RNA sequence: CUUGAGUCUCGUAGAGGGGGGUAGAAUUCCAGGUGUAGCGGUGAAAUGCGUAGAGAUCUGGAGGAAUACCGGUGGCGAAGGCGGCCCCCUGGACGAAGACUGACGCUCAGGUGCGAAAGCGUGGGGAGCAAACAGGAUUAGAUACCCUGGUAGUCCACGCCGUAAACGAUGUCGACUUGGAGGUUGUGCCCUUGAGGCGUGGCUUCCGGAGCUAACGCGUUAAGUCGACCGCCUGGGGAGUAC
């Protein structure tokens, strides 16, 4: 997570459509959702991940 | 100077010039004692999501030390230069060492 | 006529009204239902049991072209968004890849106000 | 949203990536923004999401 | 801010005593220090209307601790003064 | 002289600010294919858009604005207010050990600066929304609520206006006075030997005790008990109007 070249244990946090999953349902200590949430985000961007199934 | 985590992403198509490109970068850092504290190439690698066309790109890292000045000639470099899309350069983020 | 055997169907649900429209594979139109022009309309039409009728009307006004294998691809919150499937699976087309396209920006847009009943 | 799972049937299972979006996602919009009233509702309903 | 590197040798210079972060001869320099750089950088933008409000904290506090000196030991006020020009 | 306040060192989190790039989803428009008698809208309707081929469906392109999920009683800021991502410049806050300064502080009429939204000037920009306005509908009437459209504006750069239920309707600083559960963010420590067990700080919600209060309620983030300084109130309408 510290990255986001962490692909692999990454996806695991956000969802089939893309979204990243809150904490009610993960509870991934909202300390370190920060640091989640922008990785993915920045990573999407580098085509590592999907924005979105459709594309 | 500063550390950083540049990565771009060259057409496959043009595959070919990507390890003489690294050399320009390489050099970029020589002359100003700069350094390098990693090189994942990852080459070729499906894309996610396409990018005007092609769904596959070429993956370098970097992680370089040279000062700002020059890194930011990349940055100008990288655009005109239609061999690569995508890149992205972060900031310091504590050096590091090979991995990844 | 052509004989696609494989072939799609988007579902247009609009709380209003609704459309399925059996496109070919490559997105290309083969017949349009419309729950508007079923023969009833205005309170009666939009709900599901009746928007569905145009759905399932597809048949009678599309299969002549032959097909059995399919997806199907829906869009729209319409009082049918469901409803009109079930007729898809009982007028003999077979079904594949069920996926829901319907649009959501990331908040880029702005919807209008109004609604002051 | 995805769907294939072979083996002859039509149950429903629609419901799957349903309870994550559906007209709800959809209700949410539509209709002019809230711009105020989501800071007071969205942060009221907390009053009962206690008891 | 003014880099770690910085600091640490204008002290050297004005700092009361060898070393010494506290007196004024060495609160001020490091205040007009950081005072004449932001000079340039708000040169530019000129619409931070907060990066520029901490620009006023630490300018009002340069005339504020320089009375210090006068209000007690003066001997120096001039003295200090004379090494940055400030007051003019 | 050092406990107030301040500097140095090292780190800590964050939508704090200004600038510069960039990303994906979606609407609108334009273009082309497929395909055809409806679409759109409503309580119904009608205006509006359709055979000059819309709607839907698919392919290509243009552009503007906004940043889904995350996201939260979450965070940061003097307040106003501030959300994709990246870079550059830059403000404050906080914890850890000490080191240094040595009352250098608190408050503040006047004075100076910042100011939501609308609005104003100049030049740009214009997708979506929408004052004005024009139709359609409702009605006894309907200069409205509803529908179809739609200009200013909303966006940007610079300059101006300075107002708001600018609200905690609660000035700032400091000192004290039972406690309970949760949030968030530093740091010390315990087979760390677990997620965790015990401390100690910064900020923050809900509850409530004595007390305070006309009551509602406030209750260590007080409306409790004290002090320093400032702003203001003195029946309602006339009127925050007139000169
Ligand atoms: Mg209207
Ligand atoms: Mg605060
Ligand atoms: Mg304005
Ligand atoms: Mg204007
Ligand atoms: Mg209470």
């Amino acid at each position: 997570e510290i990255d986001y070249k962490d692909i692999a244990t990454l996806k695991n946090y956000i969802t089939e459509s893309g979204k990243i999953v809150p904490s009610r349902i993960t509870g991934t200590r909202a300390k370190y959702q920060r640091q989640l949430a922008r990785a993915i985000k920045r990573a999407r961007y580098l085509s590592l991940l999907p924005y979105t199934d459709r594309h | 100077m500063r550390h950083y985590e540049i990565v771009f992403m060259v057409h496959p198509d043009q595959s070919e010039q990507v390890p003489g490109m690294i050399e320009r970068y390489t050099a970029a850092i020589t002359g100003a004692e700069g350094k390098i504290h990693r090189l994942e190439d990852w080459g070729r690698r499906q894309l996610a999501y396409p990018i005007n066309k092609l769904h596959k790109a070429h993956y370098v890292l970097m992680n370089v030390e040279a000062p700002q000045e020059v890194i930011d000639e990349l940055e100008t470099t990288f655009r005109f230069n239609d061999a690569v899309i995508r890149s992205m350069v972060m900031r310091t983020k504590h050096a590091v060492t090979e991995a990844s | 006529r052509k004989q696609v055997s494989d072939g799609v169907a988007h579902i247009h649900a609009s709380f209003n009204n609704t459309i399925v429209t059996i496109t070919d594979r490559q997105g290309n139109a083969l017949g349009w239902a419309t729950a508007g022009g079923s023969g009833f309309r205005g309170s009666r039409k939009s709900t599901p049991f009746a928007a569905q009728v145009a759905a399932e009307r597809c048949a009678d006004a599309v299969k002549e072209y032959g097909i059995k294998n399919l997806e199907v691809m829906v869009k729209g919150p319409g009082p049918g968004r469901e409803s009109t499937i079930r007729a898809l699976n009982a007028a003999g087309f077979r079904i594949t890849n069920i996926t829901d396209v319907t649009p959501i920006p990331h908040n880029g847009c702005r919807p209008p106000k109004k609604r002051r009943v | 949203i995805k769907v294939r799972e072979n083996e002859p049937f039509d149950v429903a299972l629609r419901r799957f990536k349903r309870s994550c979006e559906k007209a709800g996602v959809l209700a949410e919009v539509r209709r002019r923004e809230f711009y105020e009233k989501p800071t007071t509702e969205r942060k009221r309903a907390k009053a009962s999401a206690v008891k | 801010s003014l880099s770690t590197e910085a600091t640490a040798k204008i002290v050297s210079e004005f700092g009361r005593d060898a070393n010494d972060t506290g007196s004024t001869e060495v609160q001020v320099a490091l205040l007009t220090a950081q005072i004449n750089h932001l000079q340039g950088h708000f040169a530019e933008h000129k619409k931070d209307h907060h990066s520029r409000r901490g620009l006023l904290r630490m300018v009002s506090q340069r005339r504020k601790l320089l009375d210090y000196l006068k209000r007690k030991d003066v001997a120096r006020y001039t003295r200090l003064i004379e090494r940055l020009g400030l007051r003019r």
